[PDB]
Order: structure tokens, then C-alpha cells, then sequence
């Protein structure tokens, strides 16, 4: 409950396209949004 | 802008199905697969080529890269004896095109 | 869990008109976009029309842009798609499907709307002549 | 015909999500697009 | 291939709405993404 690994669906180019990238954040960095859903 | 799905496919029980949703430069566009059963409306099974909705059988995954968009199936079972369709949204041509499907054994 | 119901299909004649009623519940139409497709026997899916919450992004397919109109209202939360000038090769089961309506916003590019059906109705019937 | 109350949506906390909101604007603050449509 | 003619989708007075407009660019100004598609 200290390190969280996951990916966020964000787009760089190709406006009508969505591609995910994985990044690691600490548990306290991201707060729950609600299950298994978080937010900066 | 059109798709080039295979016309038919045969996969005996216990094997894996390699359904493909052909499309020129399809890697730049998202692909959403559907199951079109006879007698009832279709249900979405895959969206954005990686995600997965609720109330779905497990181990339903798809790959979309290069010139071909492939759907992966495992432990194929007779309950899925229907046609598969893939949806793609195009803005340059400004229309939505569905493939011709692919018959399953 | 959402449900979509459609009614009003019956025998039709080329050059005539038919009124189709498609009510639904379980999801608000304020932030939902409805699609329309048809499933002829032995053929694949075909896109028919698209509609937004009020207007704009109501784009139509190339082959069905002639005189087809789709309208929406918030008072009673239903949709219509009136058939007009029916041809002899446009007979199929027309299906209305819900859309999630996901979007995205970048200061430089702007609003981008994605389209992919989520829920589907029972289905309607058409019979030319 | 002097103050108009109405709804719209714009950005929110999360870029993907949306929220419908309402505000009151004066008649001369906004201009019609054409029926029942306006903009700043 | 001295000059290439083509169009793109761009934002308008209404942010949600978009329009198609044509413009002329030199061949060396743009580069090919791959057929018939390019970026600055
Ligand atoms: C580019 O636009 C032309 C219209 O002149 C169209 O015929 C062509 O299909 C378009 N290309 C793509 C990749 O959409
Ligand atoms: C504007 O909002 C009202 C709110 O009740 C709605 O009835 C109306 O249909 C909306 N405008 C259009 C063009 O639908
Ligand atoms: C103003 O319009 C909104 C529509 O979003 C409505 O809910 C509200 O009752 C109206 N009146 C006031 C005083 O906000």
C-alpha cells in the first residue's frame, strides 16, 4: 500500500485516437475517486 | 474507407480463434469488436482494443497494430457460434464503417 | 442495466412514409448520443444516422443522406427516425444503440468526440412493398 | 427579455468527464446563433 | 511536387464545432506520416 503501478489513457497526437501509457505513483500521491479508480 | 474482414473462419472446440479486422493504417484508429448473435441484438465486448466491459466472459483480448487488427479468443466454446463485427470511427472520410463479418464454425 | 424499446414497424411501400417510435429508459439523454444501424439478412452492419444532444455532430452516412432527418427532445426522453422515399434495396432490421459519449479536451486541439455503441435495442422491422 | 437562465457544459476537473451547469446572463451579453440558441 | 494542396479540420468560433478549410503548403514544409497523409 505504498507503490501503485498503473496506466492512464491519454492522447499525444491523432486527435481521434487513444493510447495508454504505464507509470508508477506512490499511494498517497493518488487519492481514490469513488473501486480500483484513482485520480491525481 | 472500408474494412477487409475475412469471409469465414473455422475453429474447432479447444483451439484459439485468430479473427482479424483488416484495415489500411488501422493502427491509427481504435477498433471495437461486437458479437452478432442470431435472434438478439449485438453486445459490445471490446473497446479501445485493450479495455473490457462488465458482464463479459473472461480472457477476451484484442490486439491492434500495423495493418491488421486481431482479436484473441481462448477455449473456444459453442456458445460463441456467431459472427464478429468490428467498428471504427473515421473523421477524414466522415463516416462509420462496419466490416462484413466472418462466419464461425 | 438499461433497456431500449422500439415500435411502429409494419408493411411499407416505396415512396411512402412511416413513423417509428423508439423510447428508452435507464440513462439520461442529456449527455447521451444515439446511433442507428441496419442489419439486412446475409449482410454486415451499415451505419444510418447520428445525433447529438441538441445539434451539430448529426452526421449522416454517404448512401442515406438524401432526405432522412433525425430529431430528439428532452421533455419525454424518446427518439424518432421517420422513413421517407423508401427504396427497393434498403429493407432491413433497423437498430438503435446507446453510446457512452466519451470525449477529451486539449487547449490546442479542442473537443474530440469518440463514438462506439454500448447498449442496443430489441430491433425493428421493414418490408418494402 | 432582460435576463436569460439556461444550461450548458464545459471543462471540469477531469478532461474526459463532463458536467451540465446553468448560469444567468443578460440579454445583451449574448447573441443568438440564428431559435433558443445563444453564445457569448 | 513543388506545391501541395490539401485541407484539415480546425476549430471555429464555437469550440465544440469544427470546420474543414483548404490551404497550400510546399512539399518540404510537411512530411509523410507513413499514403496521402502528412503533418508539419
Ligand atoms: C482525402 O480526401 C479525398 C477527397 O478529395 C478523398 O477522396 C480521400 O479518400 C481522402 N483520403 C483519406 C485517407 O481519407
Ligand atoms: C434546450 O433545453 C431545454 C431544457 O428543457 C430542452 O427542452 C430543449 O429541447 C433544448 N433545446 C433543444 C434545441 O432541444
Ligand atoms: C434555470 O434553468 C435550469 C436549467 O438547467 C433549471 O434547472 C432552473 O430551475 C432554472 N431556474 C433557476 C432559478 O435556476
Amino acid at each position: 500500500e505504498e507503490i501503485k503501478n498503473c496506466s492512464f489513457k491519454a492522447t499525444t497526437e491523432l486527435r481521434d485516437k487513444k493510447r495508454r501509457e504505464y507509470a508508477l505513483f506512490y499511494r498517497l500521491d493518488i487519492v481514490p475517486l469513488s473501486n480500483s479508480e484513482y485520480r491525481l | 474507407y472500408v474494412l477487409t474482414q475475412p469471409p469465414s473462419v473455422s475453429v474447432a472446440p479447444g483451439k484459439t480463434a485468430r479473427i482479424t479486422c483488416g484495415g489500411n493504417n488501422i493502427a491509427n484508429k481504435n477498433v471495437h469488436w461486437y458479437q452478432q448473435k442470431p435472434g438478439q441484438a449485438p453486445v459490445l465486448v471490446i473497446y479501445y482494443d485493450d479495455d473490457r466491459p462488465s458482464g463479459i466472459p473472461d480472457r477476451f483480448s484484442g490486439s491492434n497494430s500495423g495493418n491488421t487488427a486481431t482479436l484473441t479468443i481462448s477455449r473456444v466454446e459453442a456458445g460463441d457460434e456467431a459472427d464478429y463485427y468490428c467498428q471504427v470511427w473515421d473523421s477524414n472520410s466522415d463516416h462509420v464503417v462496419f466490416g462484413g463479418g466472418t462466419q464461425l464454425t | 442495466e438499461v433497456q431500449l424499446v422500439e415500435s411502429g414497424g409494419n408493411v411499407v411501400q416505396p415512396g411512402g412514409s412511416l413513423r417509428l417510435s423508439c423510447t428508452a429508459s435507464g440513462f439520461s439523454f442529456d449527455d447521451s448520443t444515439m446511433h442507428w444501424v441496419r442489419q439486412a439478412p446475409g449482410k454486415g452492419l451499415q451505419w444510418v444516422s447520428l445525433i447529438s444532444w441538441n445539434g451539430g455532430r448529426t452526421y449522416y452516412a454517404d448512401s442515406v443522406k438524401g432526405r432522412f432527418t433525425i430529431s430528439r427532445d428532452n421533455s419525454k426522453n424518446s427518439l424518432y427516425l421517420q422513413m421517407n422515399s423508401l427504396k427497393t434495396e434498403d429493407t432491413a432490421f433497423y437498430f438503435c444503440a446507446k453510446d457512452k459519449g466519451d470525449s477529451d479536451y486539449d487547449y490546442n486541439l479542442g473537443y474530440s468526440y469518440f463514438y462506439y455503441m454500448d447498449g442496443w435495442g430489441k430491433g425493428t422491422t421493414v418490408t418494402v412493398s
